[PDB]
């Protein structure tokens, strides 16, 4: 196996979202200027940043490379269809 | 001894900037503070041992290199493996010129 032609990007070694640093499970974060992605090491396959492939280790004021963006969790794909569904159906009893 | 010193000044210029990727085709740039986080990951300890302790790890690396400088100049018995290469050859010819 031999890798073919390449393409350069911009990086940062960690992600701080809620005052805590986030480190990638495999790969390291890249971006093209607008929004960030996590990628494999030997093939450009961008993926959205999610809790499933990021682990937290301490707060984000101990290492020089920190950038600001959002990190996702696999529950708001569910809870936004669940908690908002639960919250909306309970508002029709307070009206009368 | 000049172009030999240029070959071994190109291995150090690729293992610092590109890492290990220039031994398998195209050479890919990588920061050195991030390449070190991949050498720890291949041992068994996670990435956060380096980034959370980037200060004292840097000082241990610089001081260890400076201790090498005094260790080589402490004695002349450290380079005995290379001296026996030229000593075995030089005394092999002196025995040959006294066979006459
Ligand atoms: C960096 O790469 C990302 C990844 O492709 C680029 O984001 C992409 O931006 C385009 C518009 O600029 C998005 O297209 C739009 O998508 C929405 C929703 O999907 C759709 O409703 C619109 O009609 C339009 O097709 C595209 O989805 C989006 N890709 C992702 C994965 O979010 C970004 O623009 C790149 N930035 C630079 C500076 O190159
Ligand atoms: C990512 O976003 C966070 C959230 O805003 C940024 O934290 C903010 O950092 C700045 C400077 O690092 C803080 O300003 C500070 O204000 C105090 C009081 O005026 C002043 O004494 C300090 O010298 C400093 O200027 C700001 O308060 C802080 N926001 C908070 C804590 O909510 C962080 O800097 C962002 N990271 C990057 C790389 O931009
Ligand atoms: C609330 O219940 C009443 C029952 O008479 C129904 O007419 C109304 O559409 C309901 N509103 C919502 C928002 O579900």
């Amino acid at each position: 196996y031999v890798p073919a032609q390449e393409k350069n990007f911009t990086t940062a070694p960690a992600i701080c979202h809620d005052g805590k640093a986030h480190f990638p499970r495999e790969g390291v974060f890249v971006s093209n200027g607008t929004h960030w992605f996590v990628t494999q090491r030997n093939f450009y396959e961008p993926q959205i940043i999610t809790t499933d492939n990021t682990f937290v280790s301490g707060n984000c004021d101990v290492v020089i490379g920190i950038v600001n963006n959002t990190v996702y969790d696999p529950l708001q794909p569910e809870l936004d269809s669940f908690k908002e569904e639960l919250d909306k159906y309970f508002k029709n009893h307070t009206s009368p | 001894d000049e172009m030999i010193a240029q070959y071994t000044s190109a291995l150090l210029a690729g293992t610092i900037t590109s890492g290990w990727t220039f031994g398998a085709g195209p050479a890919l740039q990588i920061p050195f503070p991030m390449q070190m986080a991949y050498r720890f990951n291949g041992i068994g300890v996670t990435q956060n041992v380096l980034y959370e302790n980037q200060k004292l790890i840097a000082n241990q690396f610089n001081s260890a290199i400076g201790k090498i400088q005094d260790s080589l100049s402490s004695t002349p018995s450290a380079l005995g493996k290379l001296q026996d290469v030229v000593n075995h050859n030089a005394q092999a010819l002196n025995t040959l010129v006294k066979q006459l």
